[PDB]
């Protein structure tokens, strides 16, 4: 079967500008296994970037959190770049400070 | 040893129901999935149903989606398919199957007839042998309805030389056919033949001796 | 959370470079081992990597999934054609208060659940034929039937009993949320309100909305996971514009003492 | 969707090749092809499952293959037991099958055979219920087609006439039956009837007379 992948996109703590934090790109709910994600500052891949293992939930979708060591800025743009086989387009989730 | 036999199978008005069943045996009935295929006619094979190993999951074919209802009894080593609101196009050959990855195993089938028409027995006639060599004799099973009619000779115990043609479909709706079993000559007077007719549908039952004629 | 539960993963085409077979082992709502087939060894996770281990025990788990690696390979023979194929199985077992356990033995095939196994008989049994195929190819292997049904009723409850009694602060860690309430123009003359729960351990944790101290909904909401096993989570309402700080959010959860008003930023 | 050729035709010991179309499976979904033999008036026999995989007992000379929208049966070493009706089968599983269209092998180069008639005469219970039929049987003949003819004397009757087409047997020849319907007047009016089953260009009559 083919399942289409929920995202969300959160920091580890809440956000305090020039302070340190960890941005998260949890994929979930997606099915086959195969899937791509990219982190991105202002529209750029961010290079270190790290992820858990490729679980599945009790309904067999898989799940996965990417998360990358940033800086949060009043004027820096982060979002989630996702694709999979169920996506026309690359889907792009903006972080949203205020979740 | 694996044996899969068809049940129910008659003539139906449209509109009506009919609870076809097959009897399985040789194997265990629970560990495996069950499904029915039907073919029409001179007709290609058509899958109309599946039911689970435990009759836990059914699936249906589009052709017959809220009309058919496949289920099963393990405890009595059953498949059944309930039918109901028949219509002309369900006609066919039923076939009970054994589903599996790298084998199949099928019944012989069943027929379904879906008919405003009436049911008709056959009348029977003697074909006499006009020899006295081989010898040919037969009986004439005249004007039924519907398919199939069962001929069988001395019942069942003269198999050798027979053959029962297919039948005519006549401009009346109704069938004929014809059963012809080729006998040494000598044996005429000797040896008795009685054709054995059957026509399920209409429960027509009939033996017809078939005499040798001597007019000299 | 008194449980252990491995994910186990087959696929008949890998893209390059990734493990055709990999496991994530769960105790609770927290992983504790992984295993792949690309370095072929089981390893703890998180805070399991600072648990007082016997000798041996995760040369034990490393046999054991080793065993339901080349396992789940041969399903993909049984099937045959050429699919892709995806394999999943759901095993393990949980301790009720009775120190007794009840397995699991759950299989799915490209995302539907097709399998399981039966303890009573020690079969692998579904309702279609691919369940039968499958069954009927691990049948065939000498003791397969027989390592399966060890795993889940001796192997699983023995693990399990282990951690508990040599990784329970793992368990029964407490981290209790750290939370904000802020909000944001949404439409004309209206708001969203957003309560956020961060970095919080166990899962479990309800928030709702308050006004002027009475209730005013639960929001809608979603929960996810953080790099080191704790959580985050999020509510969300729509309240009308200037009156935000007459809201507050309410928070419970086993990380503090009693349940934790939050209210509006400054 | 599974479509086939409506017919395919080879020589003895050559080999053919039946086309399955609509083979195709979506992203994380999966299918199995499976062809089936189906002799005259039999149930299906299964002969490659697994898209190339023979089952215990096929012969060697069946083998199959998939790729992408189509999957192929081919028959090697073409033998004339090899004439039947050949359907592809897709399993997508969970319990759902579709059945192809059917292809029907024939094997060229087989012998003429001269069909065998046989006529019987209205009999006498028959008549007695004032009614007659005459009945000719056509056994065993290859290819399977025939022109009948009715003859009162040497007139042709064509009225009353019921002519089945030719069934096609195991032996890999054909029968078929064909039925004049008559008033008992009629058949005691003339001093014979015939039935001429004309084959390949070549008749063969049978003649009864009323006694
Ligand atoms: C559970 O039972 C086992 C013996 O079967 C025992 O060794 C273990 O200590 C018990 N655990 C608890 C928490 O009672």
């Amino acid at each position: 079967i083919q399942r289409t992948p929920k995202i969300q996109v959160y920091s580890r703590h809440p956000a305090e500008n020039g302070k340190s934090n960890f941005l998260n790109c949890y994929v979930s709910g997606f099915h086959p296994s195969d899937i791509e994600v990219d982190l991105l500052k202002n529209g750029e891949r961010i290079e270190k970037v790290e992820h858990s293992d490729l679980s599945f939930s009790k309904d067999w979708s898989f799940y996965l959190l990417y998360y990358t060591e940033f800086t949060p800025t009043e004027k820096d743009e982060y979002a989630c770049r996702v694709n999979h086989v169920t996506l026309s387009q690359p889907k792009i989730v903006k972080w949203d400070r205020d979740m | 040893e694996v044996q899969l036999l068809e049940s129910g199978g008659g003539l139906v008005q449209p509109g009506g129901s009919l609870r076809l069943s097959c009897a399985a045996s040789g194997f265990t009935f629970s560990t495996y999935a069950m499904g029915w295929v039907r073919q029409a006619p001179g007709k290609g094979l058509e899958w109309v149903s599946s039911i689970g190993a435990s009759g836990s999951q059914t699936r249906y074919a589009d052709s017959v989606k809220g009309r058919f209802t496949i289920s099963r009894d393990n405890s009595k080593n059953t498949l059944y398919l309930q039918m109901n609101s028949l219509r002309a196009e369900d006609t066919a050959v039923y076939y009970c199957a054994r589903l599996a990855i790298g084998d199949s195993y099928w019944g012989q089938g069943t027929m379904v007839t879906v008919s405003s028409a009436s049911t008709k027995g056959p009348s029977v006639f003697p074909l006499a042998p006009s020899s006295k060599g081989t010898a040919a004799l037969g009986c004439l099973v005249k004007d039924y309805f519907p398919e199939p009619v069962t001929v069988s000779w001395n019942s069942g115990a003269l198999t050798s030389g027979v053959h029962t043609f297919p039948a005519v479909l006549q401009s009346s709706g109704l069938y004929s056919l014809s059963s012809v079993v080729t006998v040494p000559s000598s044996s005429l007077g000797t040896q008795t033949y009685i054709c054995n007719v059957n026509h399920k549908p209409s429960n027509t039952k009939v033996d017809k001796k078939v005499e040798p004629k001597s007019c000299d | 959370h008194l449980s252990l539960l491995y994910h186990l993963t087959a696929v008949s085409s890998p893209a390059p470079g990734t493990p055709a077979f990999w496991v994530s082992g769960w105790l609770g709502p927290q992983q504790y081992l992984s295993y792949n087939s690309l370095r072929g060894e089981a390893e703890p996770c998180g805070a399991w990597v600072w648990e007082n281990q016997v000798s041996w025990y995760w040369e034990k788990e490393t046999t054991d999934l080793r065993i339901k690696e080349k396992l789940f390979l041969e399903a993909f023979k049984a099937l045959g054609g050429k699919g892709p194929y995806t394999l999943q199985g759901l095993l393990g077992c949980e301790l009720g208060p009775d120190n007794t356990s009840v397995p699991t033995a759950k299989f799915a095939l490209n995302g539907e659940e097709f399998m399981n196994f039966d303890l009573k008989q020690g079969t692998w049994g579904g309702d279609w034929p691919e369940a039968l195929a499958i069954s009927q190819r691990w049948q065939q292997q000498d003791k397969a039937a027989n390592k399966e049904l060890t795993f889940l009723l001796f192997s699983c409850p023995h693990r399990l009993r282990e951690h508990l009694e040599r990784g329970r602060g793992n368990l029964e860690w407490k981290e209790p949320p750290s939370m904000r309430l802020k909000a944001r123009p949404s439409s004309p003359g209206f708001s969203v309100l957003t309560c956020s729960a961060f970095s919080f351990y166990p899962p479990e944790l309800q928030l709702r909305f308050l006004r002027n101290g009475l209730a005013a909904g639960t929001g809608q909401g979603d929960f996810g996971p953080n790099s080191d096993g704790s959580f985050h989570a999020s509510s969300s309402l729509t309240v009308k514009s200037g009156d935000e700080h007459h809201y507050c959010c309410i928070v419970q959860h086993a990380g503090l003492a009693q349940p934790l008003r939050v209210e509006l930023e400054s | 969707a599974l479509t086939q050729p409506a017919s395919v035709s080879g020589s003895p010991g050559q080999s053919i090749t039946i086309s399955c179309t609509g083979t195709g499976s979506d992203v994380g979904s999966y299918n199995l092809v499976s062809w089936y033999q189906q002799h005259p008036g039999k149930a299906p026999k299964l002969m490659i499952y697994g898209d190339s995989e023979r089952p215990s007992g096929v012969s060697n000379r069946f083998s199959g293959s998939k790729s992408g929208n189509t999957a192929s049966l081919t028959i090697s070493g073409l033998q004339a037991e090899d004439e039947a009706d050949y359907y592809c089968s897709s399993y997508a599983g969970s319990g759902i099958y579709v059945f192809g269209t059917g292809t029907k092998v024939t094997v060229l180069g087989q012998p003429k055979a001269a069909p065998s008639v046989t006529l019987f005469p209205p009999s006498s219970e028959e008549l007695q219920a004032n009614k007659a039929t005459l009945v000719c049987l056509i056994s065993d003949f290859y290819p399977g087609a025939v022109t009948v003819a009715w003859k009162a004397d040497s007139s042709p009757v064509k009225a009353g006439v019921e002519t089945t087409t030719p069934s096609k047997q195991s032996n890999n020849k054909y029968a078929a039956s064909s039925y004049l319907s008559l008033t008992p007047e009629q058949w005691k009016s003339h001093k014979s009837y015939s039935c001429q089953v004309t084959h390949e260009g070549s008749t063969v009559e049978k003649t009864v007379a009323p006694t």
